[PDB]
C-alpha cells in the first residue's frame, strides 16, 4: 500500500528499493476495487492516495538531492531528473551557444520541426523550452563547446 | 526547510487507525481495508478518512476525541516545568492529527461560540507550542539521546529535533 | 559571477526572478574568458563555477519541492519536474492502463517508433522508460482510464 | 534540503573577498576579475580561491588571517555579556573559513609550538561555539529585529538560526 511506501521512505534515510512487480502488484489492487468499491469512498479515497503517492515522489526526489543514489522501478524518473541537472550546469558553465533564447542542437533521429525534416548530424536553432524535452527523449543532443 | 516531510506527515495521518462505535449497519468496502462488514454496538478499528465519511453519513461516531479540557491539562503540566527541557508531556504520534480534526471542527460549525473557543485554543496551543520548542530545541543543543524523551514527541517534532541536532554536529563537527 | 545568484537564492524563502539576461552575462564572460585567461587559473576557476551551477539548480528545485512557485528563466525545467510528478501521481493511482512494463499511450505527432510509422490518434503499448520521455516531449500522451 | 545548503555554504566560501597586500608586481586575468593588475604596496581585494594561488606564488600575501590572539579576544567579548542574546560579536561570513585555513596551517608545520597553538585555539573555539549558539537559540525565540546581529553572525550560524525560526513558523502553521 501506499502509506506503507511513504511510512518507510520517511524512517529510512536511503532511498528504499522499491520494485517493480510491488508496483504493478497494487495498481492490479486499484482496478480490481472498482469491483466493490462505490464511488463515493472510492473519490474520497482518491484524494488521500493521491495524496500519499505525490508525497512518495517528493521524499524520494528530496533523497536524490541531497545525494542519495536511487534504485528501483521509478530509476528511470530520476535519470530525467539528472539529465535536468547535467542541462543547468552545461548551460551556466558556457557550454552551449545560445542566440536569445535558442540553443544549437544536433539532430539524434529524424524529426520534423516547423513542418519541415532534419535529419541525423543535421544542426537546428530552436528555443531551450523545446530543445530540452527533445533531448530527453533522445532526439536532439546540445552542440558542446570544450571550455577546458 | 522540512515542508516535505511534515506534508507526508499529515497525509499519513488520515490513515490512521482511529476507535470507532458503530451506531448503524453498513457493508462496502475500500481500497484500503477491502470489504468490510460494520455491525451495530461492536467497536471497530478504520483509517481516519473513512471514520469521517461514515461520521458525517451518522453510520458510527469517533471516540477518542481532543477537547478543550486535554488542551488545558497538557498546558498546565508543561508550565510546572517551564524550565526542565527534559519534562515534555508525552503526547504521541496522533496528537496533531487530533488537534487539527478539532480546530476543523469548530472552524466548519461557523458558529458564535465555536469562534470564542477557537481563540481560546490558539491561544492554548500557542503557549503549548513555545514551552514544549524551548524544552525540545535545548534537548538538541545538549545533545541528549534518551528513549523516553524521544518517545514523548510528536512526528513533527521529532522531526524539529533531529534536523538542529544534525545541523549542530555538521556544522561543528566538520 | 554565479555567487551573486546563489547568494540571494540561499537568503530568500521564495524563488529569486533570474532572468535569462542575467544567465547571458556570465555566459558572454566565460566565453571571451578563454582568450585572455590563463589556462591553468580558468581550469581551477570553471570547477568552482560548475559546483555554484549544481547549487543553484539545488537550491531552486528544493524550493520547487516544497511548493514555491519558480518564475524565471529556468521555468520550463521547474515544468518538466512537474510533468514527472504528475506521471508519478497517475500512475501510482491506476489511472493508467499497464501491461507487464508497458503502457498504454496516444500518439499526438507523427512518430517513429521501432522502425514503423504511427500518426495521431494511434495507440501504442510501449515500455515507461521509452514511453516518458515521450510524453515529455509530446509525442505520446498517457491513456488515462476515466474514473466511474 | 539542509545538505543542499551545507554544499551551497561551503561552496560560497571559496569566493569570499580577502583583503591582500601585494608584494610582487603581477598582472593577470580570471572570469570573476577579468584583466587586474596587481602593484607592490598597494592593498586589493580578491577572492579567496584567488588569493590562494597569488599566494603561493609568492605574488602576494593574504593580511586579514585570524589568529590565536583573534581567538581569545573574542572569546573575551562574548564572555562579558553571556545571558544577552543581543551581544554577539561581529564575526563575517568568512570568519569560519579563515579559521580552517589558521588551523590548517597549525597542522601543515607539524612543531611542537604549532600543536599547542593548534590544542589551545579549539579549546577556544569550543568556548566560544557553546556561548554563540546559546546566545543564538535564544536570539531565533526572542522575535527581535535582527539586521546588524545578522551581518555579525558567520554563515554557518547564519543557517543554523534562519533554520530554528523558519521551523518554528512551520510548525505553528502546520498545528494552528
Amino acid at each position: 500500500m501506499l502509506d506503507e511506501l511513504v511510512k518507510k521512505e520517511l524512517s529510512e534515510e536511503e532511498i528504499t528499493e522499491i520494485k517493480l512487480e510491488e508496483i504493478i502488484k497494487y495498481i492490479t489492487l486499484i482496478k480490481k476495487s472498482k469491483t466493490f468499491v462505490s464511488s463515493e469512498i472510492r473519490k474520497e479515497e482518491l484524494k488521500f492516495l493521491s495524496e500519499l503517492a505525490e508525497s512518495l515522489f517528493e521524499l524520494r526526489l528530496s533523497k536524490v538531492l541531497e545525494g542519495k543514489v536511487g534504485k528501483g522501478f521509478d530509476e528511470f524518473i530520476f535519470d530525467i531528473f539528472k539529465i535536468l541537472k547535467q542541462f543547468y550546469v552545461d548551460l551556466l558553465t558556457g557550454r552551449y551557444i545560445i542566440y536569445n533564447d535558442k540553443i544549437y542542437c544536433i539532430v539524434q533521429k529524424p524529426l520534423i520541426y516547423n513542418d519541415h525534416r532534419v535529419n541525423e548530424g543535421d544542426v537546428l536553432v530552436l528555443p531551450m523550452r523545446e530543445a530540452l524535452p527533445l533531448i530527453i527523449a533522445s532526439y536532439l543532443t546540445p552542440y558542446k563547446i570544450d571550455i577546458e | 526547510m522540512i515542508e516535505v516531510k511534515l506534508r507526508a506527515i499529515k497525509r499519513l495521518s488520515n490513515v490512521y487507525t482511529r476507535r470507532v462505535m458503530i451506531i448503524e449497519d453498513w457493508n462496502g468496502s475500500s481500497i484500503t481495508t477491502g470489504n468490510i462488514e460494520l455491525v451495530k454496538g461492536s467497536e471497530n478499528q478504520l483509517p481516519q478518512w473513512l471514520a469521517i465519511i461514515l461520521e458525517g453519513k451518522k453510520v458510527a461516531k469517533i471516540e477518542d476525541k481532543i477537547s478543550i479540557e486535554d488542551l488545558g491539562r497538557i498546558l498546565f503540566q508543561e508550565r510546572q516545568n517551564m524550565n526542565t527541557p527534559a519534562s515534555l508531556v508525552p503526547l504521541g504520534k496522533d496528537f496533531t492529527s487530533r488537534v487539527q480534526l478539532y480546530l476543523e471542527t469548530l472552524r466548519k460549525d461557523n458558529n458564535v461560540e465555536s469562534l470564542e473557543k477557537l481563540r481560546k485554543s490558539i491561544g492554548i496551543l500557542n503557549e503549548i507550542i513555545k514551552i514544549r520548542l524551548r524544552k525540545l530545541i535545548q534537548l538538541a543543543f545538549l545533545n541528549i539521546d534518551d528513549q523516553n524523551l524521544i518517545n514523548g514527541m510528536t512526528e513533527e517534532e521529532l522531526l524539529i529535533y533531529k534536523t538542529i541536532k544534525q545541523l549542530i554536529k555538521e556544522l561543528y563537527g566538520d
